[PDB]
Order: structure tokens, then C-alpha cells, then sequence
């Protein structure tokens, strides 16, 4: 009872985005809710529509990918212990991104292709492999009907939490072989990692792969915009915790 | 339990960052 209302509350995740416009191209300073499980890339359309009036997104003039959870890229650009609670009043939690044009592409990520296939191939090619760790191949997800693989990311799109639960579901692994995690620091000296972690014959506790958490390199443990406890299962947090694209993101921070 | 833990946690999340989105 409690895993689906971890899952709904990740799915209801959402935040206020400011996407600056590139003068080059208040329709210059856009204000939109962008959920966290979903892509930028997502809201191309949307971001076009309102400006009738290459390209790629920067965080404080630094090239951002489009390839990761919006909620994952939040958690590394914006750099928790406070309650909403006791927050101060009025505090503003957003992202402010650019959408910034130029002759050349940024080397260091995957461009922009802006043909509205790109985002669900790689994101579904990325769940084969997601498969691939937890069971040893991609036969769950290859055995979805064709129709569950379209609905699967419609799921994304539209926000039907039913059908992305459903389908999400049947190709999870009973219990993993490995856990399919990824530990990055801040983007705000950028690391990324992704150990290998075996889930057989052992039940794994965060401090168990302390080890690995530290060779990314006093630091606090963030997944899903919220801290957790060294001492909770891997496992479990995977489980729970996981974006969805597949993988668990921990992000490092300070 | 740790599930509450979470639970809690994820909604006092999504709380602040729904927080003026009629800004946005």
C-alpha cells in the first residue's frame, strides 16, 4: 500500500521552472510546472508554442543534458535538512534554465534532435538495459505487446500513473541481480558513476556500499529531492525510489 | 517506519516546490 503511495507521490512530483529565452531568438523570461519524471525535451513543443514571436538548455551558462530525469538534473543544479514547516516564509524553489542557440553543439552532451522519436527510443533502449541489470536480459520488456511499449511512454506524456505502474511492473525484476544505480555529485568538479552491485546473497544497506558512494567523493545522500538514512536497503530504495527511466539516482551533496 | 519516513518526507517535497506555482 505504502510502495504505491511512495510511486504517486514521485509521480505528482512537479516544479517551477524559468526558462529563459536566448534574445538571439515576458516571452522572454517563461514561467512553466515541469514534473520531475519526465524530460525537458518533453516540453519543447510547449516552449516553442509560447514564443511564436542549434539549440540546447544551460544552467548558469553551463550546457545541461536532456537526458536525464528533470527531477535527477534538479537535484544536481541546485545546490533539504528544512521542513516546509519551518521553512522561512515565502521561499521559491524553481530551476532557472537557458535556451540558448549557436553555430556549434556543446561537445559534452547528446544534442537536442527536435523530432519528437529521439526522447522515447533512447528512454525505452534505456529500460532494455535497466531490464538487462535486474534479470540478466531484456525478455520482460522485449515480451511487452507493442501496444504496452507505445503506452508505456504514453504514460509519460500524458501522466497516467495506472498505465506507467502497470507496465513498469511487469518488467521489474523479482529480485535483482543487480541494482541499476547511479551516483553523481553536483553540477554546481562534475562526477558520475555507476558501480556494479550485486544483489546475490546479500541485502545490502546504503552504508554497506559506503565504498562506492566515496570514490565519486561530510557529504549528504539525496535521492528524489530528499535525504536517506544510511542504514535503509538498497533494495528498498530501488524499489521505491527509482526515476522513471529506470534507475536510482543518488546525488552527493554537500 | 521507514516507509512513513519517506512518505513524509516526499510530500513535505513536493509541498515546497508547489509552493507559488501560481507564479508559474
Amino acid at each position: 500500500a505504502h510502495m504505491n503511495d511512495i510511486k504517486q507521490l514521485l509521480w505528482n512530483g512537479e516544479l517551477n521552472v524559468l526558462v529563459s529565452i536566448d534574445p538571439s531568438f515576458e516571452i522572454a523570461v517563461l514561467r512553466i510546472r515541469v514534473p520531475r519524471e519526465t524530460y525537458l525535451v518533453n516540453y519543447m513543443p510547449l516552449i516553442w508554442n509560447k514564443i511564436k514571436s542549434y539549440f540546447w538548455f544551460e544552467h548558469n551558462k553551463t550546457p545541461i543534458p536532456w537526458n536525464y530525469p528533470v527531477g535527477v538534473l534538479f537535484d544536481c543544479l541546485a545546490g533539504f535538512t528544512t521542513s516546509f514547516e519551518n521553512q522561512v516564509k515565502d521561499v521559491l524553489t524553481f530551476l532557472r534554465i537557458h535556451l540558448v542557440m549557436g553555430d556549434s553543439l556543446p561537445p559534452t552532451i547528446i544534442p537536442i534532435a527536435s523530432s519528437k522519436t529521439q526522447a522515447e527510443k533512447f528512454w525505452f533502449h534505456q529500460w532494455k538495459q535497466v531490464c538487462f541489470i535486474l534479470n540478466g536480459s531484456s525478455k520482460a520488456i522485449m515480451s511487452l505487446s507493442v501496444n504496452e511499449a507505445r503506452k508505456f511512454w504514453g504514460s509519460v506524456i500524458t501522466r497516467n500513473f495506472q498505465d506507467f505502474i502497470e507496465i513498469s511492473n511487469k518488467i521489474s525484476s523479482s529480485r535483482p541481480r543487480h541494482i541499476p544505480l547511479i551516483i553523481q555529485t553536483s553540477r554546481t568538479t562534475f562526477r558520475i558513476s555507476q558501480p556494479t552491485i550485486s544483489m546475490t546473497g546479500v541485502n545490502p544497506t546504503l552504508k554497506d556500499i559506503e565504498g562506492d558512494i566515496l570514490d565519486v567523493k561530510d557529504v549528504m545522500v539525496i535521492c528524489q529531492g530528499i535525504e536517506i538514512p544510511w542504514h535503509m536497503l538498497l533494495y528498498d530504495l530501488y524499489s521505491k525510489l527509482r526515476s522513471f527511466d529506470g534507475f536510482l539516482y543518488i546525488t552527493l551533496v554537500p | 517506519s521507514m516507509d512513513d519516513l519517506l512518505i513524509r518526507r516526499l510530500t513535505d517535497r513536493n509541498d515546497k516546490e508547489a509552493h507559488l506555482n501560481e507564479l508559474f
